[PDB]
């Protein structure tokens, strides 16, 4: 990645890289505004846009999904990008839009699914695909929302609250939780989410912080998983990930803390 | 509507 960012080290990918581990032969599915495929440092292998008023998924008129792909690169450099636009410009999309494109992955044998992406409600047909997404064997990532905090409630976004899919709340650099950061039992893992220096459309680069930005460092880690131990189920990486995570406090607002990449690849 | 996060 051109852009230095702190994520990549905090996460323990570095230690991955040195192994020789960097994500080769693994499909990850970035289902958002798009990819940037004519930036310099990405490369596109596939995609689908089903946004009707914005048709390519190979441009990004928003800059987020472009600014994610970054971040799965930074962490896994050989992994392998797949654009499936499911938001406008505006970051808005239809659930119907993000159900196509959960089937899109399933039926282009995704290993990965990042969803930087939530509502507050979801569907019973939103669950449908990801938990077929799950029986499939794909890896399901989440953000899991930038809704702060509502007292003992659960502010966790829809996809990420489904059990079948791994819900990621951002820390920023000392580990410490994002003000706007979803809480709730739901929480799964947390990851770098705070200024995060990432590709831009147009051959640009800037930092950019959400739990958006927190999901792409665990859909990278769970390729570099996958290069170390392609035989691992989707069940196994994510067991791997949550089992030696580094505790940072209560479950509620950390799950069970920041993923180490190099621990849970062992 | 979902949004990016
Ligand atoms: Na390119
Ligand atoms: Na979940």
């Amino acid at each position: 990645a051109k852009c230095v960012s702190y994520g990549v080290a905090q996460i323990k990918a570095p230690a991955l890289h040195s192994q020789g581990y960097t994500g080769s032969n693994v499909k990850v599915a970035i289902l958002g505004t798009g990819i940037d495929s004519s930036h310099p440092d990405l490369n596109v292998a596939g995609g689908a846009s089903f946004v009707p008023s914005e048709t390519n998924p190979f441009q990004d008129n928003s800059s987020h999904g472009t600014h994610i792909a970054g971040t799965v690169l930074a962490v896994a450099p050989s992994a392998s990008l797949y654009a499936v636009k499911v938001l406008g410009a505006d970051g808005s999309g239809q659930a119907s839009w993000v159900i196509n494109g959960i089937e899109w992955a399933i039926a282009n044998n995704m290993d990965v699914i990042n969803m930087s992406l939530g509502s507050p409600s979801g569907s019973a047909a939103l669950k449908a695909a990801v938990d077929k997404a799950v029986a499939s064997g794909v890896v399901v990532v989440a953000a899991a929302g930038n809704s702060g905090t509502s007292g003992s409630s659960s502010t966790v976004t829809y996809p990420a609250k489904y059990p079948s899919v791994i819900a990621v709340g951002a820390v920023d650099s000392s580990n410490q939780r994002a003000p706007f950061s979803s809480v709730g039992p739901e929480l799964d893992v947390m990851a770098p989410g705070v200024s995060i220096c990432s590709t831009l459309p147009g051959g640009k680069y800037g930092a950019l912080s959400g739990t958006s930005m927190a999901s792409p460092h665990v859909a990278g880690a769970a390729a570099l998983i996958l290069s170390k131990h392609p035989n691992w189920t989707n069940t196994q990486v994510r067991s791997s990930l949550e089992n030696t995570a580094t505790k940072l406090g209560d479950s509620f607002y950390y799950g069970k803390g920041l993923i180490n990449v190099e621990a849970a690849a062992q | 509507l979902f949004r990016a996060l």
